[PDB]
């Protein structure tokens, strides 16, 4: 029934880089890093994002952050009532901070985020992330 | 387009001490990506092949032993070639690796042929390793770019009706081959199901019928299987990939399924040796052996 065959011939072997020569190892990778990113990155995709653009007061943009997980989210855990942000009113608690100035705080550090959040100026630039409906 | 000067640089490092890299253009990657993409649409998800043909397993960004694997299996389009997947990862150069052979897919279209394995996926590109390539030699978006291409390569191969290739294996889902072609692209990967199992599963010779997989996801599948699906479509042979195996190849359900693996001494972890497979006109099948919690107020 089978029309195909298979080769009783003597098996050719060509020769190829040792190890010495070609170093094929790479230490690099790190699984359990990106993934830490990766399920972050994962829950904004299936976030409603939309922009958000304040003007910083003398309070300053009047919200309460927190982080959550190494690699963590920024998430809005107080509007401060009179602040820039709820006189706006399209910030509201369990908001994520997607981008800020253009800059993305998904999955990083604590020290990262801070950096970026401590730099803004004047007319601050968001994206904001909700979960859909 | 550039085809020509991209292959000519891409193979001037054919006598370099490995490791050394070739830097293309951002522009040059992004038209492989989506050229190579327009040419994967406009032919089958399951291709229909003909002798002569040679098969290769998993590169995983093992860039010079894929030129070797070139070097004495004849560079294109001297010998027709067929790769089961797994062009990234776990590689130091997985961008000159999936370069080179998309270039050759556009040069050489129907005589060329790329399949996709389980990491040309994003969910897992991401974490074992393309990803961070991308981003240390380009940007992101040109990782996107790469998912956009991946998502379009065909998921399985038969040729002259007689041998099928995939990358992982058997599905328990998986009657009728029509059940391959309705599936449409460009699809992810999903954790589950008929084309999760083709890019994941593995043979197993403890098991009977079929197993949970080790790796977490899909399933293990035994001799018996092999021989029934055969039996059930007329073919004599399943050609596969994902498996180290330490001589290259390995044969599994007497001469039923072959498991071929191209990358010598896996991301520098194992002694293992690559292999090929080449098919003749008249279906003759030979090896060849290529041995070397916070808070802040703004
Ligand atoms: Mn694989
Ligand atoms: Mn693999």
């Amino acid at each position: 029934n089978r029309k195909i065959k298979f080769s009783s011939a003597p098996i050719k072997v060509f020769n190829t880089y040792s190890n010495e020569d070609y170093d094929r190892r790479n230490d690099e990778v790190d699984p359990v890093a990106a993934s830490a990113e990766y399920e972050l990155e994962k829950r904004v995709e299936k976030l409603e994002l939309f922009p958000v653009e304040l003007e910083k007061d003398e309070d300053g943009l009047g919200i309460s952050i927190i982080g959550m997980g190494e690699k963590l989210g920024i998430f809005v855990k107080t509007v401060t009532e009179g602040g820039a942000a709820q006189r706006d009113g399209r910030i509201q608690v369990n908001d994520q901070i997607v981008e800020v100035d253009g800059i993305s705080l998904v999955g990083v550090t604590q020290n990262f985020a801070a950096t970026v959040l401590r730099n803004t100026k004047g007319n601050v630039r968001f994206v904001i992330g909700r979960e859909k409906p | 387009l550039n085809l020509d000067s991209i292959i000519g640089r891409l193979l001037e490092v054919q006598g370099s001490r490995p490791g050394k890299n070739v830097q293309l253009t951002e522009n040059e990657i992004r038209g492989l990506c989506l050229k190579s993409r327009e040419i994967f649409l406009s032919q089958p998800i399951l291709l229909e092949l003909e002798a002569p043909l040679k098969i290769c397993g998993d590169i995983h960004g093992q860039y010079y032993d894929l030129l070797r694997l070139f070097e004495y299996g004849g560079f294109p389009p001297e010998s027709n070639y067929l790769f089961l997947g797994d062009y990234v990862d776990r590689g130091k150069q997985s961008l000159e690796t999936i370069c080179l052979l998309l270039a050759y897919k556009i040069k050489y279209p129907e005589n060329f042929f790329l399949l996709r394995g389980n990491h040309e996926c994003a969910s897992i590109n991401r974490i074992y390793g393309f990803y961070d390539e991308c981003k240390r030699r380009y940007n992101i978006k040109l990782w996107k770019t790469f998912t956009d291409c991946f998502n379009c390569l065909p998921i399985a191969a038969i040729v002259d009706e007689k041998i099928f290739c995939c990358h992982g294996g058997l599905s328990p889902d998986l009657q009728s081959m029509e059940q391959i072609r309705r599936i449409m692209r460009p699809t992810d990967v999903p954790d589950q199901g008929l084309l999760c199992d083709l890019l994941w599963s593995d043979p197993d010779k403890d098991v009977q019928g079929w197993g949970e997989n080790d790796r977490g996801v899909s399933f293990t599948f035994g001799a018996e299987v092999v021989a029934k699906f055969l039996h059930k479509h007329d073919l004599d042979l399943i050609c596969r990939a994902h498996q180290v195996v330490e001589d290259g190849y390995e044969f599994f359900a007497k001469r039923q399924l072959v498991t071929l693996f191209s990358a010598p001494n896996y991301c520098g972890e194992f002694d293992n040796a690559g292999a090929m497979m080449s098919v003749d006109e008249t279906l003759m099948c030979s090896f060849q052996i290529l041995k070397p919690q916070f808070e802040m107020d703004i």
